[PDB]
């Protein structure tokens, strides 16, 4: 199948806005994302041959719970990302305006889904986790895996194992060539306010692997047959 | 005379104790039977060119005439499984 | 020497729910494959 | 725990059907073994995990003196407990029509399977025909008494 | 009788003193018994069919069935139709049989050009409109409009 | 001196219960006889030996 080579070698990237450079990334065969980030400050992502409403393009977009997916003719911003902030008017906490394009055009396709990949059960003092994802194209149709861990603190990407589950699927019915991800900054009105995001991509490969199944029919290891 | 046997056959015991594979010459004849078993199972799973190596889907989804395409295709590659284990197991009998 | 099967009776309690998961034999048998036992038993060669 | 043809969600086939112990992924409808046939299904309308195992069945060898000396036979059903020859019993369907030897009064235990139709003697004798682990039989006259 | 069994599979009228393996017994399926999804509503495929008007092949329209009883006999029998070409089926199993996900691509075609909608095939249509896979599973339905 | 006798339901093999494969499996002729006989030739000797 299409899957992350063993010990191959991974991007990882650092964003900031920085309060008081970023260009969109290929996206080839499929990616495996994954990210450690504390306060859901990385949502969500863009898809797309193009980004510019010359051809058509995938929006996937989190919050506090459920999810959007549009297929679309987006005019993307070169930064698209996500404000959300205490609005006076209705005394709580929302988006302001859909920053993300300038324009949507006649999309063709309308989907919305279960949140997902919460964070821990009541939380915990800085013991870390991990969330990964596998994002596949083929056959114009687009599939979604994920998986979280708990990780104690050696390093992220820990030697071990854990596989990913199928979560979502659905049949986009378009090319796909490169992609971005959304980032939620905080925005605090007395103006802005900075924050970090880290997160890895690693592009997926047609490949061989032999999967060792447990007794409960688990994948507890695996050998990449052309490592 | 009676000594030395004696110790001679002392050390037939702690050479069995102690190694792993010396009788290697007659696990080999279960590994082997035991392999070809399972490799005989192995072709049930191979789909010979039809759309399914699953006897059931077939005649879950096809009629009596172009299943029959489907069937024949898996009786002539099991056939030929068959054919190759009881040449291989006719071919290792001689040898025991 | 630890064999695959000796050919003497499985009851079918033997082979269905978890041992079909863990023992290859079952998979053999359920697709008409049958070890036979030996004639003289271990025993019986022993006498020999 | 009764032998039925069976369809789920369209997978036809035939068995007996169990409460298993396989703990299936939520996005998972059918659990499969190395001959790559369905050996478990989660049921479409309760969702639990059901097994699946063929109903039973069994190799047969008739023992014969000549057909020149006797027309009287014994049956091994190789592999086979004789607890399970009463499930054997043509009160529903089997292959073998022949319910007759299934009358039993006789019926032993080899190692090799249930053999019927040959009572079992303490007295050894040289092995005539071999049924298998140890077992022989023979046809000749038996009294003792 | 089990002698009988022995003499065709010898296919001889006198059996020498031996044991002689025989047909295989099997206990057969005492009931049939069905497992469907107990989902009730009949599929809303119908208002595609009676659309006022159909999509353009540049810009073909795929529609997701789900949840629902796809029998496609009273939909048959709703409308004429010309074609019913099933590829990886046949038509006369579609009762007795569930799907995982359906897809209807929906448009309009002038005749010479639905020898192209067929599995593999080459011209206008299949090169640039409209390519389904040269191993597609799924029916072609087609009818004069 | 002597390996695991077999035996091998060449029907149940290669057609799982189904009918239909059976009939065209009798299309073969006498090459399942064959292969059960081969079998059983082999089976007989590893008593003899
Ligand atoms: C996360 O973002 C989602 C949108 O990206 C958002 O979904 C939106 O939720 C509101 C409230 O349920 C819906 O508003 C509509 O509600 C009814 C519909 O009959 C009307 O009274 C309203 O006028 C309005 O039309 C939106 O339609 C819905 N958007 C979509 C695409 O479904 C989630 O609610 C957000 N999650 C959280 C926790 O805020
Ligand atoms: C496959 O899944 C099984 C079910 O989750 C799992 O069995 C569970 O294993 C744990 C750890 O051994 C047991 O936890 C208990 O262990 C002993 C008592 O046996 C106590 O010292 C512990 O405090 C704790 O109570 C679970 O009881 C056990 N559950 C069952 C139903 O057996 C298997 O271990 C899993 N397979 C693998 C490869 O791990
Ligand atoms: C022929 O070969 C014999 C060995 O297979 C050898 O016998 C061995 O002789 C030695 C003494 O020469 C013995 O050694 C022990 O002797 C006493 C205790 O009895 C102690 O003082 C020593 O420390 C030592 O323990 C061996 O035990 C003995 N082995 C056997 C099996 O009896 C013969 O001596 C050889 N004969 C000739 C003519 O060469
Ligand atoms: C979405 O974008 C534009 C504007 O709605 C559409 O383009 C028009 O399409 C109609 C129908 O073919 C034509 O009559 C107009 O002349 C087009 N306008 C221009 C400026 O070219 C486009 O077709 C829409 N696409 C979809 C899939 O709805
Ligand atoms: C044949 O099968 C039966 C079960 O159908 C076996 O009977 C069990 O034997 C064990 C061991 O003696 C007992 O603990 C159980 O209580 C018995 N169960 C029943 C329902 O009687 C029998 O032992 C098997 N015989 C052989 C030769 O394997
Ligand atoms: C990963 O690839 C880049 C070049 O694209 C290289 O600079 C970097 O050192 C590589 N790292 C490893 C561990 O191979
Ligand atoms: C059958 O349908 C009814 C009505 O929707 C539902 O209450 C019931 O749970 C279904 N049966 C099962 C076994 O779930
Ligand atoms: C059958 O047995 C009789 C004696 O009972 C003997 O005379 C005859 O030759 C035998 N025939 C065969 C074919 O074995
Ligand atoms: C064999 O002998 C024992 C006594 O030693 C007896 O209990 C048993 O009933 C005998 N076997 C048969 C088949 O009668
Ligand atoms: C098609 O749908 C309309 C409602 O939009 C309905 O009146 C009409 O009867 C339907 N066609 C047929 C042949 O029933």
């Amino acid at each position: 199948d299409l899957f992350l080579p063993f010990f191959s070698n991974v991007t990882w990237f650092h964003a900031i806005h920085v309060s008081g450079d970023n260009p969109v990334l290929p996206f080839n065969d499929g990616v495996y994302f994954a990210s450690t980030e504390k306060s859901n400050i990385i949502r969500g992502w863009i898809f797309g041959t193009t980004l510019d409403s010359k051809t058509q393009s995938l929006l996937i977009v989190n919050n506090a719970t459920n999810v959007v997916i549009k297929v679309c003719e987006f005019q993307f911003c070169n930064d698209p990302f996500l404000d959300v902030y205490y609005h006076k008017n209705n005394k709580s906490w929302m988006e302001s305006e859909f920053r993300v394009y300038s324009s949507a055009n006649n999309c063709t396709f309308e989907y919305v889904s279960q949140p997902f990949l919460m964070d821990l059960e009541g939380k915990q003092g800085n013991f870390k986790n991990l969330r990964e994802f596998v994002f596949k194209n083929i056959d114009g149709y687009f599939k979604i895996y994920s998986k979280h861990t708990p990780i104690n603190l050696g390093r992220d990407l820990p030697q071990g194992f854990s596989a990913l589950e199928p979560l979502v699927d659905l049949p986009i019915g378009i090319n796909i060539t490169r992609f971005q991800t959304l980032l939620a900054l905080h925005r605090s009105y007395l103006g802005w306010t900075a924050g970090a995001a880290a997160y890895y991509v690693g592009y997926l490969q047609p490949r061989t692997f032999l999967l060792k199944y447990n007794e409960n029919g688990t994948i507890t290891d695996a050998v990449d047959c052309a490592l | 005379i009676a000594n030395q046997f004696n110790s001679a056959i002392g050390k037939i015991q702690d050479s069995l104790s102690s190694t792993a594979s010396a009788l290697g010459k007659l696990q080999d004849v279960v590994n082997h039977n035991a392999q070809a078993l399972n490799t005989l199972v192995k072709q049930l799973s191979s789909k010979f060119g039809a759309i399914s190596s699953v006897l059931n889907d077939i005649l879950s989804r096809l009629d009596k005439v172009e299943a029959e395409v489907q069937i024949d295709r898996l009786i002539t590659g099991r056939l030929q499984s068959l054919q190759t284990y009881v040449t291989q197991q006719l071919i290792r009998a001689a040898e025991i | 020497v630890t064999l695959a099967d000796a050919g003497f009776i499985k009851q079918y309690g033997d082979c269905l729910g978890d041992i079909a998961a863990r023992d290859l034999i079952c998979a053999q048998k359920f697709n008409g494959l049958t070890v036979l036992p030996p004639l003289l038993t271990d025993e019986m060669i022993a006498q020999y | 725990n009764k032998c039925v043809n069976f369809n789920f969600n369209g997978l036809t086939g035939t068995g007996v059907l169990t409460e298993s112990n396989k703990k299936f992924l939520p996005f998972q409808q059918f659990g499969r073994d190395i001959a790559d046939t369905t050996d478990a299904v989660r049921d479409p309308q309760t969702l639990e995990i059901l097994d699946i195992t063929p109903c039973s069945f069994g190799g047969v060898s008739v023992i014969t003196p000549g057909t020149n000396t006797s027309n009287q036979v014994a049956v091994l059903y190789q592999g086979v407990n004789c607890t399970e020859v009463p499930v054997a019993i043509h009160a529903d369907q089997l292959t073998p029509t022949w319910r007759v030897y299934s009358t039993g009064s006789n019926v032993f235990q080899t190692r090799a399977g249930c053999l019927i139709g040959a009572e079992y003697v303490n007295n050894s004798y040289e092995c005539d025909i071999p049924i298998g682990a140890g077992i022989c039989a023979s046809y000749q006259t038996q009294t003792k008494s | 009788d089990p002698l009988s069994e022995t003499k065709c599979t010898l296919k001889s009228f006198t059996v020498e003193k031996g044991i002689y393996q025989t047909s295989n017994f099997r206990v057969q399926p005492t009931e049939s018994i069905v497992r469907f999804p107990n989902i009730t509503n009949l599929c809303p495929f119908d208002e595609v069919f009676n659309a006022t008007r159909f999509a353009s092949v540049y810009a073909w329209n795929r529609k997701r069935i789900s949840n629902c009883v796809a029998d496609y006999s009273v939909l048959y029998n709703f409308a004429p139709f010309f074609a019913f070409k099933c590829y990886g089926v046949s038509p006369t199993k579609l009762n007795d049989l569930c799907f995982t996900n359906v897809y209807a691509d929906s448009f309009v075609i002038r005749g010479n050009e639905v020898s192209q909608i067929a599995p593999g095939q080459t011209g206008n249509i299949a090169d640039y409109n409209y390519k389904l896979p040269d191993d597609f599973t799924g029916c072609v339905i087609a009818w004069n409009s | 001196v002597s390996m695991t006798k077999t035996s091998v339901d060449c029907t149940m093999y290669i057609c799982g219960d189904s009918t239909e494969c059976s009939n065209l499996l009798l299309q073969y002729g006498s090459f399942c006889t064959q292969l059960k006989r081969a079998l059983t030739g082999i089976a007989v000797e590893q008593d003899k030996n």
